[PDB]
């Protein structure tokens, strides 16, 4: 995966998109600092999006977030005003044991009291689909959702099907272990076997 | 046992006495071949209208009658297809012998199925008329009234809608109320000639027949249609016409003793017609899964759509096809008034390819007609106005088709796209060019191995503009150009004919070799 | 004080709803992605905006509104109970006290002879006949003597025969009403029309024919119309203002895109005004009713709309009772819950026709054109309960069919006696490709006056109407003589009028599934400013083709600048 990591980095087909799926913001901040200069549209998936929302004066409840990275994300938003994409619609469950999703009919951006988010919903799916179809190349490396149970894994499968159904000449990269598992289970132009290699390359 | 006896006979109505639990439209049996329905009833008396007649039976005062206690059911026999029958199921004309066992017995006065039993109307019903297919679409499950004056081609329009279903899974039911037997026999012969007899039924109630039979004819016909719909079939029903049905009901009510209303009709004429034209539509898979399309016909007097019955029918139906006497006198056939006509279903009732092909025809027709009317008063006409007059004349020539002529749906879509793209303007009031083009396209999309696949993709999928442009400019345009040049000779000298046709291949030699081999004019790409 | 104490009052649905009214500051608004801003704007019912600055300004302007700030402040304090004044009361509980049998039958009219009764029969009461495991309601019409009544069916008359036993409580027809009715489809007599199992509607029984007033004087405690309802549609907002608590007649249709008009209106009232909607479909086509129900489910305004469909195939009595049932549902939603209601009638002409049919069936001498003698009184009975009080406003949009375009028909005259505003849809404009196809010349509204609008709005509307009329007059000269046969002033007037005509076109939100272009919701001030700028000729250099189906004047200016710049860039 040396070619897919080097050629797609030195001479990427701009415009490009970044799909950073992860559990913590601090987890992939460096790639972001870099991606803040490599690309213009940035899709954030996982609890990093929840950290962004908590930085954005939005009720989240008790979803896990890097409170130390909250102020850093807010400052990044202040400096970079059109370099982030955040989900709007979610499929929420109070518990974690494969609970049926609860949908917010009105003012979906706000997480209610006592509720916590697990996966992005169909409207967020469409919002991200527009951006990925608009762009040229992708670096999918995150299960924006929770793969532990199917109640919060349909978002990652949906985004994977959307990216894999983009007919044309769209270049694709892989940088996530859970993304690798999702790709293997689904049945990318060249998905790196190990996401750690791409993570170190983009670090 | 005969528990009723006749006491008076006035105005062909039978007054019967006896103790019974009478119901509205209950069947009373006067013999094994004579029966009637109940109009009004006391606790011990009833008024009955007879449905048929017997030469041997002479109904008099004192005759005995039997009250069945149930409303009228029509039986379904296997030889209804390809036959002309009564409202009692007797075969007047037949092509196959009857098995003498009823498939089912269906109430003729059922209630229309409710809202939760329906499904969206989204599949075209191929009428076979270019203007109706393109500008006034009809879906499967729609109610499209055909309204106009006497002798303007409404029956021909309905007959064309039935003949266009030759190669289709749609069962035709033609109900004639108060029509002539000569016309009905002519329609039967037309069905036999065009090879739709094996799938078409005729329910006849001529003007000579009993008024109650002319009243019940549409109900029995649509009960048969509902029988066919219950097993997932698509049914197309024509009522010819509903004004005679309304007149028959008015006569029945006035003779029974019902108080007159506006235009001397009974007070429930609207409910009579509306309860009939609401049991037709598309139904969900668990409620039969089929559909019933209806094409009722209405006659107006001197183009007055303000009458009671025409107003009710316009209020009930999903759209109207107006036939104009003025347009008929101007040579237009079929004389369909596109301005007055409306179709509430719209594009939803078309295919995606046809919805794309016929996007902006209404504006073209409207401004063309306006400029045509004003052309007799102006002197200075703009270049844009001249160009739109030219395009409008082309469109008006396009939709002029002969009687009993079926033009296929994709052919109409292709002709619309050719009109909008400018390749239907070189001629000068010449029709043979359109006939040749239609024949070439029909044999291309029917008598071919690649044209068949192109027809299938046009039927099933909605393509974008780019691949359509490739389709037109790579196969349709060269073939059409060669055939037009071979048939129309002088067209080469036309500047506009060659200005638009310079960037199209010259397939003359291959197609000349094809036609020398004896192939039909328009087949191409014989890779078989 | 304590959010925890407050949360114990609001129900889960109530807090979820109150998440809408939470306010975001300008700094808070700034730190949003454009899709987040679009989602928040959509949730507040203001369409879509690609520009970030305009979207933020619109959200701030809506937030900086008296109603919005009141409802946001009330979202923090504990729940306040709406204590009703003059509420609707349920029907009295009774046993069946009158018993008789059918002695004369006809088409839709049945005569009942009372056998055993503990109390005297009252007019307009309902008899119940149970046949083949189904009940049939017969409304009393005339009482000939102590033991004989005439009745007409409410529904299907199949199965009624001489000797059928009927029992009555000596009460009018009643239906179950509650907040649970919101989101379901029923008919005038309460029967379920959206699932085979017929899941019951929970609520209290109410009689739609009983007004329940202390005295006649109570009917005169009514607020005269003073407010204007905003719709986000440029033509209606500018030239045809809609009264709040009044009546608006949507006269026209048929291929003019009327359906989109009623959908857009229901959606705008459900979202932008946070109101309740009642749709009473009188003489409703089964296909059109099914399609409207499915589209309401698909666009997400079903859950706040109550559907009462009197179908075309039912008896005249049920089609008559449809409007009364709708009015009763609206009255329940306003008097008992305090919520403003938008009542929809379709069609008024069919309600008049059903009344005429019933009157003719009961052997009453017809009036002019065969109509019923009590046509105007029936129209008053329907239309005088759509009023405005302290509890809330019931504003009604009524669609009428004019048969053969005869505005002198008695039904049209009777309806015009009550319409505070009229919106006339033109088939010619629909053919021309102008949507929403509302003719701004022959339509008018009584709220376009100094008592309700700013003088700026009045002058803008008058100038627009005069300009459009002059342009229409000059277009004939254009068609006959030519563009070079006019004066310079007339040329300028023609160009300004063409720009004004094409600016009033608008793409609707509920239609973006088909058009594929996002719909718009133009606020009144923005449309007023756009028309003011267009009237001044400040955009006469732009070709008219850029004015078709746009949101605001700023969009026209930006698109023209973009196109021209890019043109020059290539050059
Ligand atoms: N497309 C057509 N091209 C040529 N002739 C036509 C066409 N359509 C109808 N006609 C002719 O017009 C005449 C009247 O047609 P048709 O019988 O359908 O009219 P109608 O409106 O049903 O009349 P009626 O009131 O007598 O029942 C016939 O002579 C028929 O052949
Ligand atoms: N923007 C549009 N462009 C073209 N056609 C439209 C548009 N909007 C609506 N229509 C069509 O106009 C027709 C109007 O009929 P409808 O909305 O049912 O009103 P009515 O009930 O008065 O006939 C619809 O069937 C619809 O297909
Ligand atoms: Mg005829
Ligand atoms: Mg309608």
């Amino acid at each position: 995966e040396i070619k897919n990591l080097d050629k797609a980095l030195s001479r990427p087909e701009r415009p490009i998109v970044a799909i950073l799926g992860g559990a913590k913001v601090s987890d992939k901040i460096g790639v972001l600092n870099n991606l803040l200069k490599y690309v213009d549209k940035i899709i954030i998936g996982g609890a990093m999006a929840y950290t962004f929302l908590a930085a954005q004066g939005i009720g989240i409840g008790k979803s896990l977030v890097e409170e130390d990275k909250i102020d850093l994300a807010r400052e990044y938003l202040k400096n970079n005003l059109d370099k982030f994409v955040l989900p709007i619609d979610y499929a929420l469950a109070k518990d974690f044991e494969d609970v049926k999703p609860f949908y917010n009919l009105e003012n979906t951006l706000e997480i209610p009291n006592g509720y916590m988010g697990l996966d992005i919903g169909p409207k967020s799916i469409e919002v991200f689909k527009k951006y990925i179809k608009d762009a040229k190349t992708i670096l999918w490396n995150g299960p924006l959702g929770v793969t532990e149970f199917k109640y919060f894994k349909e978002g990652t499968k949906a985004i994977a099907k959307a990216i894999t159904e983009l007919k044309g000449n769209v270049y694709t990269v892989v940088g996530g272990g859970d993304s690798v598992a999702i790709i293997e289970e689904l049945g990318f132009s060249h998905v790196s076997t190990g996401g750690g290699a791409t993570l170190e390359f983009l670090e | 046992m005969k528990n009723l006896k006749i006491t008076a006979i006035k105005d062909n109505l039978i007054f019967v006495e006896g103790e019974h639990q009478f119901s509205f439209l209950e069947i009373i049996k006067f013999s094994d071949k004579v029966e009637g329905v109940v109009l009004k009833a006391n606790d011990r008396s009833a008024i009955v209208a007879i449905l048929n007649e017997d030469k041997d039976l002479n109904l008099t005062v004192g005759s005995l009658a039997e009250a069945t206690g149930e409303l009228y059911k029509i039986p379904i026999y296997d030889n209804y297809l390809g036959s002309i029958i009564n409202v009692l199921g007797e075969s007047l004309v037949k092509q196959y012998e009857r098995t003498n066992v009823a498939l089912d017995k269906k109430y003729v006065f059922t209630e229309a199925q409710p809202i939760f039993t329906r499904s969206a109307v989204n599949e075209p019903l191929v009428t076979g008329i270019t203007v109706v297919d393109g500008v006034l679409p009809v879906g499967r499950g729609q109610k499209e009234l055909i309204i106009g004056d006497r002798g303007t081609g409404k029956t021909a329009i309905a007959l064309n809608a039935m003949l266009a279903q030759e190669n289709t899974d749609v069962i035709n039911i033609f109900i004639a109320i108060g029509k002539k037997r000569d016309e009905i026999v002519e329609i039967y012969g037309t069905f036999k000639k065009h090879n739709i007899l094996h799938k078409s039924i005729i329910v006849s109630a001529a003007s000579d027949d009993a008024v109650a039979a002319r009243y019940l004819a549409p109900y029995a016909g649509m009960a048969i249609a509902e029988f066919f719909q219950q097993i997932g079939k698509d049914v197309l029903v024509v009522m010819d016409d509903l004004t005679n049905h309304a007149d028959a009901y008015r006569e029945l009510s006035l003779l029974a003793g019902i108080a007159p209303a506006r235009e001397a009709y009974p007070g429930d004429i609207f409910y009579v017609h509306s309860s009939l034209l609401e049991r037709g539509g598309k139904y969900g898979p668990e409620f039969g899964g089929g559909s019933i399309t209806i094409l009722p016909i209405a006659q107006t007097l001197a183009g007055d759509i303000s009458g009671y019955i025409p107003t009710n029918l316009i209020s009930i139906t999903d759209g109207q096809i107006y036939t104009s006497a003025k347009l008929f006198n101007e040579g237009t056939r079929p004389a369909i008034d596109v301005n007055l006509s409306v179709s509430r279903l719209g594009s939803a009732a078309q295919s995606k390819f046809m919805a794309f092909a016929s996007s902006g025809l209404k504006k073209i027709y409207t401004e063309y007609k306006y400029l045509k009317r004003l052309s007799s008063f102006s002197s200075k006409i703009s270049n844009r106005d001249l160009e739109t007059l030219q395009k409008g004349k082309a469109f008006e020539s396009l939709i002029d088709q002969a009687e009993y002529e079926v033009i296929d749906y994709e052919t109409s879509a292709i002709l619309f796209l050719l009109l909008k793209k400018g390749f239907l303007n070189f001629y000068t009031e010449k029709t043979e060019a359109l006939k040749v083009i239609i024949g070439v396209i029909k044999v291309f999309l029917a008598k071919d191995v690649l044209g068949r696949k192109m027809r299938a993709i046009l039927v099933e999928h909605g393509i974008d503009s780019i691949v359509w442009n490739l389709y037109l400019n790579h196969m349709i345009l060269p073939l059409l150009k060669y055939h037009l040049l071979s048939e129309l000779q002088y067209l080469a000298t036309n500047r506009e004919f060659i200005k638009k046709f310079k960037d199209i291949r010259n397939d003359g030699r291959i197609l000349l070799a094809y036609e020398r081999k004896g192939y039909e004019r328009g087949i191409a790409y014989d890779y078989k | 004080l304590d959010p925890e104490f407050v949360a114990s009052t609001y129900t889960e649905e109530e807090i979820i709803h109150n998440l809408l009214f939470k306010l975001y500051s300008v700094e808070q608004l700034a730190l949003f992605t454009i899709d987040q801003l679009n989602a928040l704007l959509f949730a507040r019912g203001l369409g879509l905006e690609k520009n970030k600055v305009r979207a933020i300004k619109s959200l701030l302007t809506l937030q900086t509104s008296y109603e919005f700030m009141e409802k946001s402040q009330a979202a923090l304090l504990p729940k306040v109970s709406f204590n009703p004044t003059n509420p609707l009361k349920p029907i009295e509980e009774k046993e069946f006290t009158i018993f008789g049998e059918i002695v004369e039958i006809r088409s839709q009219v049945y005569k009942i002879r009372i056998d055993k009764a503990e109390e005297e029969v009252l007019p307009k009461v309902i008899f119940y006949a149970d046949v083949n495991g189904k009940e049939i309601q017969l409304e009393v019409a005339d009482i000939f003597d102590k033991n004989l009544v005439s009745t007409f069916v409410l529904g299907n008359e199949t199965g009624l025969k001489i000797g059928t036993k009927v029992k009555s409580k000596n009460q009018s027809y009643a239906i179950k009403i509650s907040k649970r009715l919101l989101g379901r489809v029923i008919d005038p007599i309460g029967k379920i029309l959206d699932d085979s199992i017929a899941t019951p509607v929970h609520g209290n029984m109410y009689a739609p024919l009983e007004m329940q007033h202390d005295s006649e004087a109570t009917r005169y405690v009514v607020s005269p119309k003073n407010a204007i309802l905003e719709t986000g549609i440029k033509v209606i907002d500018v030239l045809l203002p809609i009264p709040k608590g009044g009546k608006t007649g949507l006269l026209g249709g048929a291929g003019v895109g009327k359906t989109v008009i009623v959908q857009e209106l229901i959606n705008a009232f459900i979202k932008f005004h946070d109101g309740v909607s009642v749709f009473a479909g009188i003489g409703e086509r089964i296909r059109e009713g099914h399609e409207l129900w499915k589209e309401a489910e698909a666009l997400g305004f079903l859950n706040k709309t109550a559907f009462i469909f009197g179908q075309m195939n039912e008896s005249p009595g049920l089609r008559f009772r449809s409007g009364i049932s709708g009015v009763k549902v609206a009255e329940y939603f306003r008097n008992n819950l305090g919520k403003s209601v938008l009542l929809f009638m379709d069609n008024i002409f069919r309600y008049v026709q059903a009344g005429s049919e019933i009157s003719s069936l009961l052997e009453k001498t017809p009036s002019a054109v065969g109509y019923q003698p009590t046509l105007f009184s029936e129209m008053g009975q329907l239309q005088e309960r759509i009023n405005s009080t302290k509890d809330g406003d019931i504003t009604s949009i009524q669609a009428m069919y004019i048969p053969a375009d005869d505005f002198t028909d008695p039904a049209a005259v009777a309806a015009f006696a009550h319409f505070d505003s009229t919106i006339i849809l033109s088939r010619q404009l629909a053919a021309e490709g102008v949507y929403p196809a509302i003719d701004p010349l022959e339509s008018n509204s009584k709220m376009l006056s100094i008592k309700y609008t700013s003088r700026e709005h009045l002058d803008i509307a008058k100038k627009t109407v005069q300009t459009l009329e002059k342009t229409k007059t000059l277009e004939d000269i254009i068609n006959i003589l030519g563009f070079d046969a006019l004066s310079e002033d007339d040329k300028k007037v023609v160009e300004v009028g063409r720009r004004l005509k094409w600016f009033l076109t608008q793409p609707f939100v509920v239609a973006e599934k088909f058009s594929g272009v996002p719909g718009k919701f133009v606020r009144l001030k923005d449309s007023l400013k756009g028309i003011k700028t267009i009237l001044d000729g400040d955009l006469n250099h732009i070709p008219v083709s850029y004015f078709s189906f746009v949101g605001v004047v700023e969009e026209i200016i930006e698109k023209f600048n973009l196109d021209a710049k890019k043109e020059a860039l290539k050059n």
